[PDB]
């Protein structure tokens, strides 16, 4: 519906919930860790400790500065519920259990 | 060795046609622009003819004259026949391989006399 | 696929090919045992097996076999300057067999052409391929044609009549790449045995080490691929195959 | 147009700076040529296309000369350059020689 | 010193691996980059 391709270099192809995403870029590798569970209260995230598996390991390396998202309905105009965090450098602590697992962490 | 042998004109009285199998002697002639030019004897060569590898069989524009070009491509050699000849045409026809700018008209054959007179010597 | 196979262009209008990530191996090729020439500026294939581009690209085109040395870095004449120019830098090799045993078409080969009066000196890698009646002398062309003016394009007629100086080679210009991203294709990587419970050493996906490897009734997440301690020792590992 | 040479009758003596002037009215030196004819032989290649001189025909045949005044500068006369030189305009209709410049060794 | 006043020569292009300091290898091969064993014959 919106795909306009010109001289393309390569591609790839593979309530009731949330989902979370990380988005690191480093190494020209936008690294995507991700992972999602249930919320019987639909409103917002519960307080619980999870830890995201890695994903994907593109080797776009592109120099990206921004990002959007992107929804729809059905006819709105070519005008001519989520809600994203912000990574820092930090120092954590993790903890495996016995499969090996980040149970949780000190920040 | 890269040569036109001259040939095919003799005596004429300048009303008739004549001939030049001016063959192309030592060449692999289907790439060039093979040209003619015409001497008054005791002077200069003034270009006439100009057939085309790509095409273009043609001459002189002061002497789009009824004389006309051809290259035989199975013999692989230029023919300049020398129709209905007038008195203007009274010189010696030679012909030679060019290019334009690539090359110009490089390999000339030894002579061709046009014996454009009666009279024999 | 974009080697032995069809047909292609005229070489003044030669094609270009991109080439991906997919690992490789010219060796696995080198010796094909077809490559009339692997004239090869960039490295020798038994050598460049394992190195890495960011780009490979291959061009492809039916000429005149001859043109094989025009296709040389520091070469001339109305094809290495009106059809194509390699650059004196080209990190490649010249693979090329034959065009006049499926390229003959006795009756005079045509399909393929060549700007025989191009204006300009080709630059390296220049793609051009815009025809035009350059003045043979200057009788404003514009268009003329027949004195001092003519169109570019000749005939690449090849005929099995005429010898193979004047009959064609398929000819391929190989060309790669390599900038400052995660590059594609990485050569080889070879495959040793499982030789297990006694002392070996051991490269597994780039994890070298010497040690006795034996099976262990451990289990982790499909996405880990080796195992440490407490003191950051390796002491498990996810076989790659 | 037609062009015309200077010394018409050169007779100059080996080793000299022979230079045949070539003065022109349509300035086609895109071109200009330059051909030494020897009496029982059609002249072939000397010089040509700006100042471009096919070889086997020494060096010593400075080509130059552009603008509507043109001049090859022979380097020197010498025992083989006893001919009738030709200046060639070309690049239109006008595809001709000199008016047969003589240059007489002496 | 770079003497071009007078500068058959030769050097090697190919062979198994470089020598150990101070060390001749004058030879004739081929060391063929495909299996082909040419035994005189190129
Ligand atoms: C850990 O593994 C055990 C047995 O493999 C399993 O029963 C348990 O659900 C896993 N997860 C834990 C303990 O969080």
């Amino acid at each position: 519906v919106y795909s306009s391709a010109n001289n393309c270099t390569f591609e790839y192809v593979s309530f009731k919930n949330l989902r979370e995403f990380v988005f690191k870029n480093i190494d020209g590798y936008f690294k995507i860790y991700s992972k999602h569970t249930p919320i019987n209260l639909v409103r917002d995230l519960p307080q619980g400790f999870s830890a995201l598996e890695p994903l994907v390991d593109l080797p776009i390396g592109i120099n990206i500065t921004r990002f959007q998202t992107l929804l729809a309905l059905h006819r709105s105009y070519l005008t001519p519920a989520y809600y994203v965090g912000y990574l820092q450098p930090r120092t954590f602590l993790l903890k495996y259990n016995e499969n090996g697992t980040i149970t949780d962490a000190v920040d | 060795q890269v040569q036109l042998q001259q040939w095919g004109a003799g005596l004429l009285k300048p009303s008739e046609t004549l001939s030049l199998t001016c063959a192309v002697y030592g060449g692999s002639f289907s790439d060039y622009f093979w040209y003619w030019i015409r001497q008054p004897p005791g002077k200069g060569l003034e270009w006439i003819g100009e057939i085309n590898h790509s095409g273009s069989t043609n001459y002189n524009p002061s002497l789009k004259s009824r004389v006309s070009i051809s290259v035989d491509t199975s013999k692989n050699q230029f023919s300049l026949k020398l129709s209905s000849v007038t008195a203007a045409d009274t010189a010696v026809y030679y012909c030679a391989r060019g290019q334009g700018y690539g090359r110009v008209l490089l390999w000339f054959g030894e002579w061709g006399q046009g014996t454009l007179v009666t009279v024999s010597s | 696929e974009v080697f032995n196979a069809t047909r292609f262009a005229s070489v003044y209008a030669w094609n270009r090919k991109r080439i991906s990530n997919c690992v490789a191996d010219y060796s696995v090729l080198y010796n094909s045992a077809s490559f009339s020439t692997f004239k090869c500026y960039g490295v020798s294939p038994t050598k460049l097996n394992d190195l890495c581009f960011t780009n490979v690209y291959a061009d492809s085109f039916v000429i005149r076999g001859d043109e094989v040395r025009q296709i040389a870095p520091g070469q001339t004449g109305k094809i290495a300057d009106y059809n194509y120019k390699l650059p004196d830098d080209f990190t490649g090799c010249v693979i090329a067999w034959n065009s006049n045993n499926l390229d003959s078409k006795v009756g005079g080969n045509y399909n393929y052409l060549y700007r025989l009066f191009r204006k300009s000196n080709l630059k390296p890698f220049e793609r051009d391929i815009s025809t035009e009646i350059y003045q043979a002398g200057s009788t404003p062309c514009n268009g003329v044609e027949g004195f001092n003016c003519y169109f570019p394009l000749q005939s690449y007629g090849f005929q099995p009549t005429n010898g193979v100086g004047y009959q064609p080679y398929r000819v391929v210009v190989l060309s790669f790449e390599l900038l400052h991203a995660p590059a594609t294709v990485c050569g080889p990587k070879k495959s040793t045995n499982l030789v297990k419970n006694k002392c070996v050493n051991f490269n597994f996906n780039g994890l070298t080490g010497t040690g006795v490897l034996t099976e262990s009734n451990k289990k982790f997440l499909p996405f880990q691929q080796f195992g440490r301690d407490i003191a950051d020792t390796t002491d498990a590992v996810r076989d790659p195959q | 147009i037609v062009l015309t040479q200077s010394p018409a009758t050169l007779s100059l003596s080996p080793g000299e700076r022979a230079t045949l002037s070539c003065r022109a009215s349509q300035s086609v030196s895109s071109y200009l040529a330059w051909y030494q004819q020897k009496p029982g032989q059609a002249p072939r290649l000397l010089i040509y296309d700006a100042s471009n001189r096919a070889t086997g025909i020494p060096a010593r045949f400075s080509g130059s000369g552009s603008g509507t005044d043109f001049t090859l500068t022979i380097s020197s006369l010498e025992p083989e350059d006893f001919a009738v030189y030709y200046c060639q305009q070309r690049s239109n209709w006008i595809t001709f020689g000199q008016g047969t410049r003589l240059e007489i060794k002496r």
